[PDB]
Parts: C-alpha cells; structure tokens; sequence
C-alpha cells in the first residue's frame, strides 16, 4: 500500500524492508518512494533486511 | 555514548541527538517520531544494554523527544562523536553545519531555509523546520546538526540520499531545550 505516495520527504527511523531488487529499503516511506520511481515495477520480497 | 550514536527502541533504530541535563538528571534528545510509541531504549541491537526510558515526546507539529538515562555505568559524553558541544544556537540562512547519524556517519552542508513546513502524510505535518542541503538516510533520525561547538538541530526527515545528494530538515534544538528545561553540557 503505497497509495499515499510519492511523498516529498520521509522521516528517517530504520525499520528495514527487502525489495524485489534485493536492496534493503530503510523504511516503508523510502520503499514506497522507490516503487513510485519504478513506475510500479519494484515489489516487496519480505520484511526485514535482505 | 555520544551524539550520532545508534539508539534502539522496540520498533527500530534512530540516532542520539545530544546529551543534556537538568541539575543531576541526565537525558538525551532525539526525534519525536522515534520517541512516539517508544518506552525503553537500548545501546545495542541485541537490546542488552539499557539506556533509559522516554520522558517526553512532541510529534507531529514539532519533532523532538527526550529520554531519561536509567543506565549508571555508560559514559554520557557532551560531544558529537569526538566533537565538543558547548552551547546551543539558532540556525541562520547560509550557516555551515554538520550532521552525524548512525547510518551515514558525518556529513556537512549549509542551511538553505528556515521555518519550513514538511508534510510526512497521514496528517503528520511538522512546522518551523530548518532546511539544509546535507544528506541523511534511514537510521539517521534524531542525530545532531551542529556548527563547530554549537548545537543547532535534530534530524527529522528528508529526501534523496548520500550518494546522489539530498535535502534534510531538522527540528531547531533551542525549542527542545526550552520545552524540557535542559541544557547541553
């Protein structure tokens, strides 16, 4: 659920998610911004670090 | 433990802002969005070394929180990494500043605007923030923004990253020091 994105800025607490690109995203706001940027190509692999 | 070091809650990792005190009671400042919902803080990922418990939190609208040290042995340095901090000051446009955080370490840059409104969504709006061209990334929240020996702000949020460049907004530290009746040492 990245419906509320993109966002101009994100808070910066670390709670990691692992993208389908095998990149660890630092928090959900960073991940959703990257999903937007990918035009919906990027997906979530699992919660936590990759 | 000093400004910029990692701090762990039950939900995630932030950075310690500044060590402060009131009389004999030692506390640390961090971001409000880190202290919201958090009770206990630890110094390691294993959550084996206690730091203390949240004493106050102001987020959204502002973005500052304060944690009361409950750990008697841990050194509570009045520094940012090795750097001495002796006073608090207000940011000005053009001021060269430095940030330290637990993900990216130390990065420098300048204040580019004051009193900015940042909308983090879901009704999480913060006002009166310092805008800079320093980068920051997840984990860096609550870390210090300083200028030589002067304490300026606490990391709130931003966009971009350290590899391509970013924009980061900080909560003015004087507002927090006044709110809690604490001082840098």
């Amino acid at each position: 659920d990245c419906s509320e994105y993109p966002k101009p800025a994100c808070t910066l607490e670390y709670r990691p998610l692992c993208g389908s690109d095998n990149k660890t995203y630092g928090n959900k706001c960073n991940f959703c911004n990257a999903v937007v940027e990918s035009n919906g190509t990027l997906t979530l692999s699992h919660f936590g670090k990759c | 433990i000093s400004g910029g070091d990692a701090i762990y809650s039950s939900t995630g990792r932030c950075s310690l802002g500044f060590n402060v005190r009131s009389g004999s009671t030692y506390y640390f400042l961090t971001a409000g969005h880190c202290t919201d919902g958090a009770t206990t803080w630890w110094a390691n990922s294993a959550r084996t070394t206690v730091l203390g418990t949240t004493s106050g939190s102001s987020f959204p609208n502002n973005d500052y929180g304060i944690v009361r040290y409950t750990n008697t042995t841990i050194p509570k340095d009045g520094t940012v990494g090795g750097q001495d901090i002796t006073s608090a000051a207000n940011a000005t446009v053009g001021m060269a500043v430095t940030r330290r955080g637990s993900t990216t370490g130390t990065h420098s840059g300048s204040v580019t605007a004051l009193n900015a409104t940042v909308n983090y969504g879901g009704g999480d709006v913060v006002y009166g923030m310092i805008r800079t061209n320093v980068c920051a990334e997840p984990g860096d929240s609550g870390g210090p923004l300083y200028s030589g020996t002067r304490a300026i702000g606490l990391t709130s949020g931003g966009s971009g990253n350290c590899s391509s460049g970013g924009t980061t907004f900080f909560q003015p530290v004087t507002e927090a020091l006044v709110a809690y009746g604490v001082s840098v040492y």
